[PDB]
This record gives C-alpha cells, sequence and structure tokens, in this order.
RNA sequence: ACACAGUCGGUACGAAGUCGACAAGGUAGUUGAUGG
RNA sequence: GAGAAGGGAAA
RNA sequence: UGGAUGCGUUAAAAAAAAAAAAAAAAAAA
RNA sequence: UGGUUGAACAAAAA
RNA sequence: ACAGGAUCAAAUCUUCCUUGAGCGACUCGGCAGGCAAAAAAAAAAAAAA
RNA sequence: AUGGGUAUUAAUAGAGUUUUUAUCGGCAGUAUUUACGAGAUGUA
C-alpha cells in the first residue's frame, strides 16, 4: 500500500541487509490460485482483431 | 557558445599572435553578453586572456559585476588567477566586496 | 476568439527568385540566432517569431533545448516554451536519439 | 460495358432467395429436378458456382425427407426425383448413409478457376 | 388595448424570446472556447459579460437562482437588501460558493479559476 | 400577417425638399453600438499604425474604421492591397501588404 | 455468412427458439447503485432546454386505449444509451451532451475508440451522437436515459433516415401521371416524365427538377405522441410511423415551437431528467391519459 | 524522505488492454462474472460439500482442514484487497471527471453484452 | 485581477518587436 | 488553361559572410524626422 | 455629382 | 413463416432544424 | 423627439 | 499532467500564478485497412487457431 | 528520550493466467502504412 511504501521510505530503521553481495536473494513471491478469467478471454478477443491482414 | 570562447581563449595564450580590432570588439562584446553564464574558471580564463595582451574595455568591471556569484565554485587556480587579474586591474577601492568574497 | 481567415493561403502563381529566398531562408537565421542568442527570452523570442515556418526538424528542436540548457533553463509552462514541447511530443516517434531529447 | 455500373445499379437492391435459371417456371423446376437426379447417380457434379449454390438446397430437401421415412415424405421425394436408379440409390445408400447424420448431407466447392470457353466461374 | 396589439409590438414580442442553439461566428466578442473569467478586472464583470453574451434578463437570472438555490440560501437572499445579482454585477456584494455555482449553472462558463480534484500523493 | 419592417425613417423627422431628406442608421436608435458604461473612457485610437519587417518581407498596416465612409476605406485598402504605392510594383502579384481594418461596426 | 437457402430455412425455423418472455413488475425500487451522485433537479427557466436520447426502432403494433380505440404504435428500444461526454462554452465553445448506445463486438473495434470506451468505464458503443440542449439540462458523465425521460401523453420530436428503394423512375419516384395506356401512346411515353423545361428562351433546365435517381435515404422527421412506456425493458411505445429499418437508430426529443405550445405547455416534465429518489417505489409500465370525451359518441 | 518521488500517473492515463492499471477490471459485466465465478470456485472446493461441482476438470487441492482455512484467509484477502483497488479508483475518476459507471437499468441486448439484430 | 515604440508594446501589447519597426499617424507630419 | 488554345512580356547570384563596420550609444554592427 | 444607365461605391 | 403496394395507417412540428464531403495561425507541398 | 407606429398619433419648427 | 512557480504557506479536497484555447474534444501510435473469398435493399452479423 | 538508533502497514524491481455456445455443410487469399534528422557537436 502507499502507507507502508511511505513508512519504509520515512524508516531509518530498516535496510537490506547482506554481508557479501550473493546474499541478496529474489524477493518471495506466493502465487495466488486461479479461477476462470472471462475478461481476460475478452481482452484475448481483442488482441486477435486483426490476424487476416497480416 | 562558451566552448568556443574557452577555445578562443586558449589560442590567444597559446601564441602571442597580435590580434584585430575588429576581433577584439567581438570578442569583448561576446564575453559581455555571455559574462553571466562563465564558470570561475572560465572567467579567470578569459580574464588572464585579456590581461596578457593589455586590452581594457570595461571588461574587468563587466567580469566583476557576476564574479561574486561564481566565487563559490571556485579552484584554487582560478582563485589565484582572479586576485592577480582583478587586484591590479580594477580602481583603486572600486568593488571591496568582490575582493571580500574572494 | 480568432482570425477570420483561417483557410491556407496558396499562393498560383510562381515566386521569384527574391520571394523564395525569403521563404526559404527561415532554415538558416533560426540557428543562426539560436546560436547568436544569450538568454532564455531570446530563444523563445525567436522560436516564436519564427513559430509559423514549416517544417522544424528534429535538430532544430535538440538545437532549441540545448541553447536553453546552456543560457541556463526557462520557465517550463511559458507559451513560448510550450510550442517547443508540444513540437517535441508531436514529433517524438520522428527522433533517432530521443533520450538526448 | 463498364464495371461501376454493377454497384450503380444494385445500389439499394436485395438478394434473390432463389437464383432464377433461363426458361419458364415450369423448365427451370424439371432442370432442377434432373440435375438433383444426375448428383445423386453421380454422387459429385462439376457446375457453375451460382448453379451448385442452387441446387444444393434441394439436395439437403431431398435427403432429409427420404429419411423421414413416411408415405407423405415419401411422396414428396417421387415429386423430386425422376429415375429408378436414383430412388434406388437414395433410398438404398444415402439413406443408411445418412441415417445418424442430422442434416447438411452436401458441399459446395469453388475451384476458383474460369471455365476457357466462356470465362464462366467453376465448381 | 383591443384584441389586436400593434404589429410592431407583435414582431418585438417574437423577437424577444429568440433562442439560438449556435455561437456560429468566432467574429464575436463573446464567450466562446477558451474563456477565461481572469480576463476581467471583477467576478461581476465577467458575471455581466458572460449573461450579456447568453442574452439572458437580470430578472430571469434572479429567479432562476432563487428557486433552485437551498433552503438556507434563499433565506439569505431574501435578507439581503435589493437584488443580489444586481449586486454582484455592480461589484457591491460577495456571492458565496452555491450562489456563483448556481450562476455558473446558468450562464454556461466558469466565473473563477475552477478547481479539480486529483488523486495524486507524493511518496 | 406579415408586412414591411421598421426603418430609419420611421423613428426620425421627414424633410422631402432637402437633399438628405431623413436620416438613416444600421440599427434603430436603442440598437446602435455603444461601449459598455464602466470599460469607456479607458482606450484611445492611433488610428494607423504601420509594422515594416525587413527579413520576411511581409508588411502589416493597422487602420481604425470608426467613423470612416465604406468606399472611402475602401479605396485606400485596395491600393495598399494591390501595391501600387510601392516603387517595385507588379500587377502580376499579390504585391502589397497586409491589411488589419478594426471598428467595421461604425462604418458609415 | 451463410447460403442463401441456410438464411432462408433459419428465417423460417426462428420462431421455434426464441426465449421465454421475460416476467414484467408492476412497480420498481432505485438503489443508490442506479443513480448517479451528481444528478440532482433543477427548476427550469424560459430558456432551459433538456436533451434528447437515441433508440432503436424494433416494430409496430396496435394496442387499444381506455376508451377502446385501436391506435397503431411504434416500439422503440433506449438499449442502454449512456452520456458519455459534455460539451462547455469553455471546453468546447458549445453545449451539448454525447451519447453512445448499442453494443459492438471488439474484434470490430477500434484501438482509439476502444480507449475511448475504457476512459468512459462502459462496454463498447455502437453508435454516438450529440444532443444540444442548455446549460442547466446538462447530464453527468455515465449516468443512463431512461424511457421515464418522457411523460406519457406528451408530443415528441422524431428524427430518423427513410430507407432505400433502389433506382426509380419518375412515375415511382415522384408520382408522374406518364400517360394513356392507349389511344396511340408511343412506348417510350407511358411513363416518360414528358417536358422537362421551358424553351430557347431561358435555355436550361431548373435546379431540383424532379427526375429518376436513386430514391428514398433521406433524413425526415416527424411528431408523436409518446402513447406508453415501460421502464424494465426501456420500451417507449409512440403513436404513428417512424422513418428507419427496423433496427435503425432514431432521436426523440420534446416537440418544440407550434406542437409544443399547442400540446405540451401544461404537460409536466422532468428537469433536468427523471431524478429517482432511493427507496421510493414506481410503476414499470405507464400509459398515455384518456380522451376526455366520448371517441364513438357518433 | 526527504525530497517526495512523484509517481507517473501514464498508468493510469494510458487506456488499452495492455495497461491493467486502467483495464484490470473493464468491461464492468465480466468483471462481475469473474468476481461471482470466483466465488462460486471457493465455496465449491474450498468449502466441499461431499459432492463433486463438476464446475471445471478436477484438481488434486489440499483437504486437510488446516490448508483449507489458510487457503480461505488468502482469498478473503485477495477479495478484500480487489474490492477496495477498485472503490478506490472509482472515487478517484468520479473527483477527476465525474465519471461514474453504474448498474444497468433495463434488460436490453447491450447491457447483455449482445448485438442488437432483427432475431 | 492581480527606442518608444519598441518599449510601448513590449510593455503594452507583451511581446517583443526583435528587428521589425512600428509608426503611428501621430508622427507622419515629421516624414511630410 | 478563365483563353479559335495564341500574342507581348516574364523571376536580377553572393552577406547563406563576420577574427564584422559623421555624430551618439548605455553596446543592440542599435540610433539621429515628428507637439496640438 | 454627370444615360454615373458596365461593376463598386465616393463629396 | 413472409414480401411489396395503396384502396390502408400516421405526421404535417423543427429551418441557428434535420444533415453533410474538405479541423483551417499551413503565407510559396 | 417618443417602439408612438399594418390605412393610427403626440412634441418642436419655421 | 495538479506538470512548473511565488508567499510569515492554502479545511479534509491547492491561497494564488503559469499552462496564448495544456494540440477543437477524447483516444491510438505493432495505430490505421484498399482488393479477393463469404455475405449483403441503408446497415448489421465470424477473435485467433 | 536535554530526542529521532524512535516505536506504524513495503505486493518491494514483478497484483501475473483464455469465457460462453456448439452433432452435421461453407469463406478467410493479398496489398498499403509510421525515422520527410544533420545518430553526431558520440557517453566529460
Amino acid at each position: 500500500s502507499v502507507a507502508s511504501r511511505i513508512h519504509f521510505l520515512n524508516s531509518r530503521t530498516r535496510f537490506q541487509t547482506a554481508v557479501h553481495a550473493s546474499d541478496v536473494a529474489p524477493p518471495f513471491l506466493l502465487l495466488p490460485l486461479a479461477s476462470p478469467r472471462p475478461l481476460l478471454a475478452y481482452h484475448h478477443r481483442f488482441r486477435t482483431r486483426n490476424r487476416k491482414r497480416g | 557558445d562558451l566552448r568556443k570562447l574557452e577555445e578562443t581563449a586558449q589560442e590567444l595564450l597559446r601564441g602571442k599572435e597580435t590580434k584585430r580590432r575588429a576581433f577584439w570588439e567581438i570578442f569583448s562584446k561576446r564575453v559581455k553578453a555571455s559574462a553571466h553564464m562563465l564558470s570561475p574558471s572560465l572567467m579567470a580564463l578569459i580574464a588572464k586572456s585579456f590581461d596578457v595582451h593589455d586590452r581594457d574595455t570595461g571588461i574587468y568591471v563587466a567580469l566583476a559585476t557576476v564574479l561574486p556569484e561564481a566565487v563559490k565554485r571556485a579552484d584554487g587556480r582560478s582563485l589565484l588567477t582572479l586576485s592577480d587579474v582583478f587586484s591590479r586591474r580594477l580602481k583603486r577601492d572600486s568593488n571591496p566586496h568582490l575582493f571580500s568574497t574572494l | 476568439r480568432g482570425i477570420e481567415n483561417t483557410l491556407r493561403l496558396r499562393y498560383n502563381y510562381t515566386p521569384t527568385f527574391t520571394a523564395k529566398k525569403r521563404s526559404e531562408m527561415w532554415k538558416v537565421n533560426l540557428v543562426k540566432k539560436i546560436a547568436h542568442a544569450t538568454d532564455a527570452k531570446q530563444v523563445l523570442d525567436v522560436w516564436t517569431y519564427y513559430r509559423h515556418r514549416r517544417t522544424k526538424r528534429p535538430y532544430h528542436y535538440l538545437l532549441a533545448l540545448q541553447r536553453l540548457v546552456e543560457v541556463g533553463g526557462c520557465d517550463p509552462t511559458d507559451f513560448r516554451f510550450r510550442l517547443i514541447a508540444r513540437g517535441i511530443y508531436r514529433t517524438a516517434k520522428r527522433f533517432i536519439n530521443l533520450p538526448r531529447v | 460495358g463498364w464495371s461501376k455500373v454493377v454497384n450503380f445499379l444494385n445500389k439499394g437492391v436485395q438478394r434473390r432467395p432463389h437464383r432464377r435459371l433461363p426458361g419458364q417456371p415450369h423448365h427451370q423446376w424439371n432442370m432442377l429436378k434432373t440435375q438433383l437426379d444426375q448428383l445423386v447417380r453421380s454422387d459429385r457434379l462439376e457446375l457453375t458456382l451460382p448453379r451448385a449454390h442452387e441446387l444444393q438446397q434441394y439436395a439437403e430437401e431431398l435427403v432429409h425427407f427420404a429419411k423421414q421415412n413416411t408415405p407423405e415424405s415419401s411422396l414428396i421425394v417421387e415429386s423430386m426425383i425422376f429415375t429408378p436408379a436414383a430412388r434406388r440409390k437414395l433410398f438404398h445408400e444415402l439413406c443408411p448413409l445418412y441415417a445418424n447424420r442430422p442434416f447438411f448431407y452436401t458441399r459446395v466447392v469453388n475451384q476458383h478457376r474460369l471455365r476457357m470457353r466462356d470465362a464462366a466461374p467453376m465448381a | 388595448m383591443g384584441v389586436l396589439r400593434s404589429l410592431y409590438s407583435r414582431v418585438s414580442q417574437r423577437v424577444w424570446s429568440t433562442l439560438h442553439f449556435r455561437v456560429g461566428s468566432r467574429g464575436q466578442v463573446r464567450t466562446n472556447k477558451g474563456f477565461k473569467p481572469t480576463a476581467f478586472p471583477h467576478l461581476g464583470a465577467a458575471l455581466f459579460f458572460a449573461r450579456m453574451s447568453k442574452g439572458l434578463t437580470r430578472d430571469s437570472v434572479e429567479k432562476f437562482v432563487r428557486l433552485n438555490v437551498s433552503e438556507a440560501q434563499r433565506q439569505e437572499i431574501k435578507n439581503w437588501p435589493g437584488s443580489v445579482v444586481r449586486c454582484i454585477e455592480n461589484g457591491a456584494c460577495i456571492p458565496s460558493r452555491e450562489l456563483q455555482s448556481r450562476l455558473e449553472q446558468v450562464v454556461g462558463v466558469p466565473l473563477t479559476r475552477r478547481k479539480k480534484r486529483a488523486g495524486n500523493r507524493r511518496l | 400577417s406579415q408586412s414591411y419592417p421598421k426603418g430609419s425613417f420611421h423613428e426620425g423627422h421627414i424633410n422631402p425638399f432637402a437633399d438628405v431628406q431623413w436620416i438613416s442608421r444600421p440599427f434603430m436608435k436603442r440598437n446602435m453600438p455603444r461601449d459598455h458604461h464602466p470599460l469607456a473612457k479607458q482606450h484611445t485610437s492611433l488610428k494607423a499604425v504601420t509594422m515594416l519587417d525587413e527579413e520576411s518581407g511581409n508588411h502589416w498596416h493597422v487602420l481604425d474604421g470608426k467613423g470612416r465612409s465604406v468606399g472611402g476605406l475602401a479605396a485606400q485598402v485596395v491600393r495598399l492591397l494591390q501595391g501600387k504605392h510601392r516603387v517595385d510594383f507588379t500587377p502580376r502579384t499579390a504585391a502589397g501588404d497586409s491589411v488589419i481594418v478594426v471598428n467595421a461596426i461604425h462604418l458609415k | 455468412y451463410d447460403s442463401r437457402w441456410v438464411k432462408r430455412l433459419d428465417r423460417l425455423r426462428e420462431s421455434k427458439f426464441y426465449d421465454p418472455a421475460p416476467i414484467i413488475k408492476e412497480e420498481e425500487i432505485l438503489e443508490a447503485d442506479k443513480i448517479h451522485p451528481l444528478l440532482k433537479k433543477v427548476t427550469p427557466s424560459w430558456n432551459s432546454r433538456r436533451t434528447g436520447l437515441l433508440a432503436y426502432k424494433i416494430g409496430m403494433m396496435s394496442l387499444w386505449d381506455g376508451w377502446g380505440e385501436r391506435h397503431a404504435v411504434t416500439v422503440c428500444q433506449v438499449d442502454r444509451c449512456v452520456v458519455m461526454d459534455q460539451r462547455t462554452l469553455d471546453k468546447d465553445g458549445y453545449e451539448a451532451c454525447v451519447m453512445g448506445i448499442g453494443y459492438k463486438p471488439i474484434h470490430k473495434v477500434t484501438k482509439p475508440m476502444l480507449g475511448v470506451y475504457i476512459r468512459s468505464q462502459i462496454e463498447p458503443k455502437s453508435r454516438i451522437a450529440e444532443f444540444k440542449c442548455s446549460s442547466d439540462c446538462l447530464l453527468p458523465v455515465g449516468h443512463e436515459m431512461s424511457v421515464r425521460h418522457f411523460t406519457p401523453g406528451q408530443q415528441v420530436f422524431v428524427s430518423g433516415w427513410s430507407k432505400d428503394k433502389g433506382y426509380l423512375g419518375v412515375k415511382k419516384r415522384w408520382g408522374f401521371a406518364g400517360q394513356n395506356a392507349s389511344h396511340g401512346v408511343e412506348a417510350k411515353a407511358h411513363s416518360s416524365p414528358g417536358s422537362i423545361g421551358q424553351s430557347k428562351t431561358v435555355n436550361v433546365v431548373w435546379r431540383f427538377k424532379k427526375m429518376a435517381g436513386h430514391a428514398g435515404g433521406d433524413p425526415r422527421v416527424v411528431n408523436c405522441k409518446v402513447f406508453r412506456i415501460e421502464a424494465q425493458r426501456n420500451l417507449i411505445f409512440l403513436k404513428g410511423c417512424v422513418p428507419g429499418y427496423k433496427g435503425s437508430l432514431i432521436k426523440i426529443s420534446d416537440a418544440r415551437g407550434k406542437t409544443h405550445h399547442r400540446h405540451n405547455r401544461h404537460i409536466p416534465l422532468h428537469f433536468p431528467t427523471f431524478v429517482p429518489e432511493p427507496g421510493v417505489s414506481y410503476p414499470v409500465t405507464l400509459e398515455c391519459p384518456d380522451a376526455e370525451q366520448d371517441p364513438f359518441l357518433y | 524522505l526527504r525530497h517526495r518521488v512523484l509517481p507517473s500517473s501514464l498508468p493510469n492515463r494510458l487506456f488499452s488492454v495492455d495497461n491493467r492499471e486502467t483495464t484490470r477490471f473493464w468491461p464492468p459485466p465480466l468483471q462481475k462474472e469473474e468476481d461471482e465465478r470466483r466465488g462460486a470456485f471457493v465455496e465449491s472446493c474450498l468449502q466441499p460439500s461431499g459432492k463433486a461441482s463438476l464446475l471445471q476438470p478436477p484438481q488434486c487441492l489440499p483437504r486437510a482442514p488446516s490448508h483449507l482455512a489458510k487457503l480461505m484467509e488468502e482469498e478473503e484477502r485477495l477479495r478484500l484487497y480487489r474490492h477496495l483497488k477498485k472503490e478506490e479508483r472509482d472515487a478517484a475518476t468520479l473527483n477527476k471527471f465525474g465519471i461514474w459507471a453504474g448498474e444497468p437499468i433495463a434488460d436490453t441486448p447491450a447491457a447483455k453484452m449482445q448485438p442488437l439484430v432483427a432475431r | 485581477g492581480p527606442l518608444e515604440e519598441k518599449l510601448r508594446i513590449a510593455e503594452e501589447e507583451g511581446w517583443d518587436l526583435l528587428h521589425r519597426r512600428v509608426a503611428s499617424l501621430r508622427q507622419l507630419k515629421g516624414w511630410l
């Protein structure tokens, strides 16, 4: 959130710590479960609009 | 531009060739017109270029008008050159504020 | 609100040597006066004076911007500078060195 | 002539549900029935594109009513067909072959070539 | 008069309620695309200019304001000596925000720098 | 039913014995143009201004039309548009300058 | 995109696969989720003029009124007619409400128009048109026009486009008399236009002369009476006939000038439009008032 | 921070299917359908009723109540996030342009996202 | 609300003539 | 081509340079003529 | 100042 | 399950309206 | 001189 | 664009100034679509594989 | 806290995924189009 981003940017006690360059790891990501996406299907419908002309 | 003026000053310093009155007038006019853009180093370079050939057309007063603003970023060499030139070229008790700034 | 005559004035007779020279000489005078200008006011006045001369080019825009930076900047909201900014946005895709802009 | 006159004269005109063949309506109906009989006997006919498009519907009607197997549909098929060979072929081969096909028993293929003699599109 | 007025009066009657749905000339000095209230010395002058450009009467503008404003603002209007629109145009009284909003609704243009609300935040 | 509009002779004296038999105006007395009362006496007219541009060669004239006759102004404007006042006049080009005329509402 | 016979057969079999009819409510309530937050009532001045709206011609049917009089009526549907922008003097130099109607497939929509629709937060629209109006009658962006905009019994000024009849001669395009079918008439003269102008003195054929050409396809305006409205399906039943094909665009607006002075002077109208109050119940179907005198009196 | 940094508004000002900050919830009908189907899937999988809903081809999702509770908490948090972001964006659009999208008022083909045809 | 010809135009109109020159009818008798 | 379709005429390089150029300048290779 | 009765429009 | 036409039905209101085919500070493409 | 003014009038003037 | 600027500094939610009219307005910029096929009274109706 | 090692909420450089109808027959082959800059006075 904007509030949490501002909190981190204001904090003078929080850091990303690494004793050596190889310490830094990619941020951990939690992948949510899937469900049908008719909206995304609609977007794909638009994207494939002019394939006959190409 | 400023780079062209720097090149002109460097050329005037490298050799002792006597330039023409038209060159002196055009150079003085351009220096006065660009005075507000001069860094302390370029200002010292131009002041030395004029002083070596012993040409005075108000260029020293025109440069002193703006120099106090450019003093804050002056290196040791530029400070030496500016002190040496202006102390001799400015009229006695003319701009004590400038010397105080230096 | 506006001038009564807004239709393009398309001359139906070919110009003479002097007429065509006057028509085309902005391509020299614009860059010459941008170089000669030692102030943002002068730069913007010259650009406004040549506002109606077509067709401006990316190097014209870049020369204007470089001269503005060297003279020491200007208000980015002055309508004279807004002319330049809108022209830059118009010809953005035609710039080779967009990062320089 | 001039090609743009086609656009000019068709501005605001509807397509005819049935393409009209030459001659009077009885002659047109006889021609369509004869070509339907021949199509049944041959399984495929090389025609002009419009004629194939026109005869397709009657072929579909023939199959649809032959499948139903009632006296009324039998009489309809009889009114549509001419020859005993076509009758036998239809009932004993096409009907069992299409027993589980609800509809759409034929197809029209555009050859994408103009006939040499008269430049007639073919299918 | 009799059952009929003078023809001059009848023509003036017809012309009194002329209502044009266009601004069809850019040579006119009137409210148009790009109108700026600040071009005039004060809100009263801007309001008079806008109302005259619209072709509306002070009485009609005041009546609309009175009939469309809230109850407390109506009470304030009643309490105010004289006509509020006339005082505003003369630059004698300062309107409220609601009064100005109704005046702007009437005349079609803003009378002060219009403030739009954005949702931007610096991190 | 409809009838003729009210002209300028429906709002003043008529003297059939005079050359100017009645005073005629573009509008009625109440419809003649005027300056807004508080925004008056703030401006003055130089009546004519000329701008010379030697670089582009396109010069400008700006003229005040208040109180001038239509034809009397039109002849002068035609002279300026043609450029017959210039020593390098040529009939085969629009050899004149550009012209702006103000206060056309006040033409007589 | 099927064959002619396939389309004909599908037209024949269309009836067998219609959806079951919906259940029409008698009264409905509107909550805040269907009311634009900036939609507020206004009392008009003398110059106030409301906006029109867009509808699709659907068909025509015969309806009985209170006295038992039969009227042929045309049904139009306001198929998601939504305000998309406001024109203003300072921002556009004039005043109007921009309205979009219908639905267009995205695979047929263009990218910049798709961006416009995304900015408007609406599905892709089929058509867009303006309606010039007074400053006080401007509607807020996002509001959806309802048939309740029109009070039954009111007169409405309707504009549309007439159908195309193709190329027609003078006899069918302008009803020219032609010549006798007998009595020696020449074949070329049976349906000829006859003379087409005067003679050597004027030596021209006058402009706007009536001759053969492509008939139909003109902008036509008429008056209608708001006979009935149904808010559930946004249906408006207008007395009379309307130009255009079934499914063609129609503009509907308040009657004006003579018609307004003679018919609408006493019928109250909602300004700027129907402004629902949350929680209140309203009828779904509204009919025009009945005639005071018995039409079957003589 | 001492000098605040300004985020770019181009993600808000770019309207295309390639800009999610603007096309995430567009069109509203399909956004509602997506939310409804997500809720139905969650109720029919993370709250099993002892029968195969058959809404989708089967998945080997966790069945332990301890895991189901955490999955439900995650889904509730996702739902709250989506709802709050939609509400905030709608409020910003209303305050900026006065634009506002509401529920359909009538049963019409356009509201059904279908073309109006003679049939 | 919150070179005589050149100066006047700059002060009132608010733009610069540059190389352009302006005169008004008030000065005609100096050239006649 | 506005043209019985022709006739008489018909664009005047460079400074697009610049280390340029009598009396004043407030230094712009800018300026001198002009109170009712 | 006039069949200024080719067009514009002038004291 | 439909089409056309009038011998059928409706309107006769708007003209700064309905509508359109050339956004134009672009003065030598 | 007055919106006073469809085929109607008032004021002033010489 | 709340994008830039001023101030003994703003109700949440900008006190003002600038933005010649923030390109006529809103969008797009791998946008845009002439012909064929297949359809087709004006129009509308097929996402790609 | 004679005060900012100081307290709160970094999804943070990654908020990312193709719907519905549908027994069977049919179309989908091509062309045009965006740098009319002097990349460049190349990163100091």
